[PDB]
């Protein structure tokens, strides 16, 4: 349980080749590529407006569609 | 608050984990992909069981819609998390303790967890795999069957406990 | 220009086979057949917004896929 | 405002006279049920091949601008999903794309940004409606849309050259 809701966000910084610099690492340098990549994490709560549901709802209630190329389930009776 | 892990720690990080820079890869296909990942899995649990939108079902309103796709976005990123740490330690204390009980209190129904869940697993294998329709993410081609069982066995312990 | 920022949002439903929804939206007649009779779509103009949540997860996958 | 439900005779109406109906139909469901994917995915890769976008000085810096962007792109695919629903152009090119050259030249959002995140969402629509899967991973019957394929990228190109 975690009482916020809180979850990891992971971030993943491949800057090679990225001519905008960053510093938020503030540890020692590798003086190899490992400078030019960060990963990063916080733990942060997790939130989907209500608004977003609305809109995600609308999207979902056709009960036909899908992404391409997936595996095909949708039914027309309740199963549970 | 965040923690940054870059130059001499990331060097270290990368040693401490197996596979660690084709790992920090296969975390990358989840995150970059995370909204469309809680879509697929919401959206698939309700064309199976188009109920779950009823009047009566447990994503009728806005209100448990959104509850329902932040939970699966929760567990969605504790996944991501143990797939980065190459450990599910705290997936299975912060995130699935209690939460089989609590699911029951509510009547958060342990069929649609089921069929939601295994939506995010296969869909974050493919991505990993690079078998999605879209593979947007540049990598060096290879055999990354490892880490994407690695995943899937996160999303089992998931599954397992709800 | 629309000022209000709206813009057509349809819906598909293919609801053939369908017994637990009561096929009430449309107010039209019927056709006679199950291709049209238990299919329908909605039309609404809508004021399009994206909410802060919405916009934040983008930016997060965004920033952990920026090309060099 | 008023939500419009067509079916029955209405809808069976509605098939007489726009072409190819039921396919029509099943190529709208396809844009609208992935719309935010759809719109996402054109937006991040828009930034993702010009990361200046979300940089301080960016035109997508901030949720603010990112919400608008996102929303514009949304605004955009749903007249172009409704001209398919239609089969013509009209409203989009009138109540969409009317002034809105000059409204993002007064606002300075980007053109070459623009450029990219709609021709982004023409190649996922085209790809949604020449979807080659294999039946079993097919929510519609298999066959050739190519000709409504061919008239959703036509709407997206009038929304490169106005823009
Ligand atoms: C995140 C969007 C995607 C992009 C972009 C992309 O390239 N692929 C994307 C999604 C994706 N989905 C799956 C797997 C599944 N999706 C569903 C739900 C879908 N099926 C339905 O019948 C309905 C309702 C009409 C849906 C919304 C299902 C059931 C699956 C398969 C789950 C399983 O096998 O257990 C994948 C993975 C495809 C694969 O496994 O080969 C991707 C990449
Ligand atoms: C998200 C909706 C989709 C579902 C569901 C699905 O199954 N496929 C979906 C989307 C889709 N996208 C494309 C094409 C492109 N997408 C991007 C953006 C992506 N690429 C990047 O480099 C980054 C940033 C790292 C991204 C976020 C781009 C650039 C394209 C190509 C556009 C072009 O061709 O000019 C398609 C089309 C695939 C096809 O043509 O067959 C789909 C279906
Ligand atoms: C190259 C892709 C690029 C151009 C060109 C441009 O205009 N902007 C570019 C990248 C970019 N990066 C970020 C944000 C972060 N980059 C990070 C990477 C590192 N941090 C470090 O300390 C090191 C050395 C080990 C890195 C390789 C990090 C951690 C980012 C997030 C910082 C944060 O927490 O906010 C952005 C976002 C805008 C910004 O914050 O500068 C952009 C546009
Ligand atoms: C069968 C798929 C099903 C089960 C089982 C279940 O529990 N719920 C099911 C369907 C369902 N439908 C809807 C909403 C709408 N269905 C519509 C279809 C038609 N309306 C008509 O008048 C006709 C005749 C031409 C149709 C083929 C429409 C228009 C819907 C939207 C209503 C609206 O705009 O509010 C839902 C959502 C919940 C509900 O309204 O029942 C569900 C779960
Ligand atoms: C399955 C995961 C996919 C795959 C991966 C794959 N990756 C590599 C090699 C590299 N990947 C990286 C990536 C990063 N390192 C970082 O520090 C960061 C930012 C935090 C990233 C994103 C790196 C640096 C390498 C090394 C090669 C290079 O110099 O670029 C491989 C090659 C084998 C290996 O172990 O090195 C593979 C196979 N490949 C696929 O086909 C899957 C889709
Ligand atoms: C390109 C668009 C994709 C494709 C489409 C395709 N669809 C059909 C056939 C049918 N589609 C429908 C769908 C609807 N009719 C409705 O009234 C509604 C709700 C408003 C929907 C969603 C129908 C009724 C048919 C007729 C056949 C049937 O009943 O199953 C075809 C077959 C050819 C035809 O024109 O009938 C095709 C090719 N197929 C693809 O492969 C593309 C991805
Ligand atoms: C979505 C796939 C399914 C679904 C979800 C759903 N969940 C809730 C409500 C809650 N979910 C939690 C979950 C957690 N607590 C934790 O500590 C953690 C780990 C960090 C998690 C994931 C909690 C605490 C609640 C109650 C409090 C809250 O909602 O904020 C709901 C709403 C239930 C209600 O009626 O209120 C729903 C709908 N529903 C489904 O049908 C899917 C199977
Ligand atoms: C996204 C791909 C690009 C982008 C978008 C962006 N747009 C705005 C601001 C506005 N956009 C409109 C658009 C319309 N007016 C209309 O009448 C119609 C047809 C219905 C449309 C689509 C308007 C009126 C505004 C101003 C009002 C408002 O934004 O609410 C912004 C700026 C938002 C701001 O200034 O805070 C942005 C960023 N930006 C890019 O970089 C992409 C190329």
């Amino acid at each position: 349980r975690d009482a916020q809701l809180r979850a990891p966000i992971v971030e993943i910084f491949d800057a090679r080749g990225c001519d905008a610099k960053n510093a938020q690492y503030t540890g020692p340098k590798s003086n190899d590529m490992n400078d030019d990549q960060c990963v990063k994490v916080s733990m942060q709560k997790i939130t989907v407006s209500e608004a977003t549901a609305a809109k995600k709802l609308q999207e979902f209630i056709g009960g036909k569609a899908t992404a391409i190329n997936v595996p095909i389930i949708s039914s027309m009776t309740k199963k549970y | 608050k965040a923690a940054y892990v870059g130059g001499a720690d990331l060097q270290a990080l990368k040693k401490f984990v197996s596979e660690g820079n084709k790992r920090l890869d296969a975390v990358n296909a989840i995150v970059s992909n995370a909204s469309c990942i809680v879509s697929d899995a919401v959206s698939g649990m309700i064309c199976e069981n188009p109920a779950l939108i009823s009047p009566s079902g447990n994503c009728y309103t806005n209100r448990r819609m959104a509850a329902c796709l932040r939970d699966a976005e929760i567990i969605l990123r504790y996944v991501s998390y143990s797939l980065l740490s190459g450990d599910s330690s705290v997936l299975e204390d912060r995130c699935l303790g209690g939460l089989k009980e609590t699911y029951a209190s509510l009547g958060v129904p342990a069929a649609g967890n089921a069929r939601a869940v295994g939506i995010m697993k296969a869909t974050c294998v493919a991505f990993i795999n690079n078998t999605s329709n879209q593979k947007k993410l540049s990598t060096p081609a290879g055999d990354c069957s490892a880490l994407a069982s690695e995943c899937a066995g996160y999303f089992d312990k998931v599954t397992s406990a709800l | 220009k629309d000022a209000q920022l709206r813009a057509p949002v349809v819906t598909i439903f293919d609801a053939r086979g369908c017994k637990d929804h009561a096929n009430k939206e449309y107010t039209g007649p019927k056709a006679g057949n199950a291709e049209n009779d238990e299919c329908c779509v909605k039309v609404q103009m809508t004021p399009i917004k994206v909410a802060d949540d919405a916009a934040a997860l983008v930016l997060k996958e965004c920033l952990s896929e920026l090309k060099g």
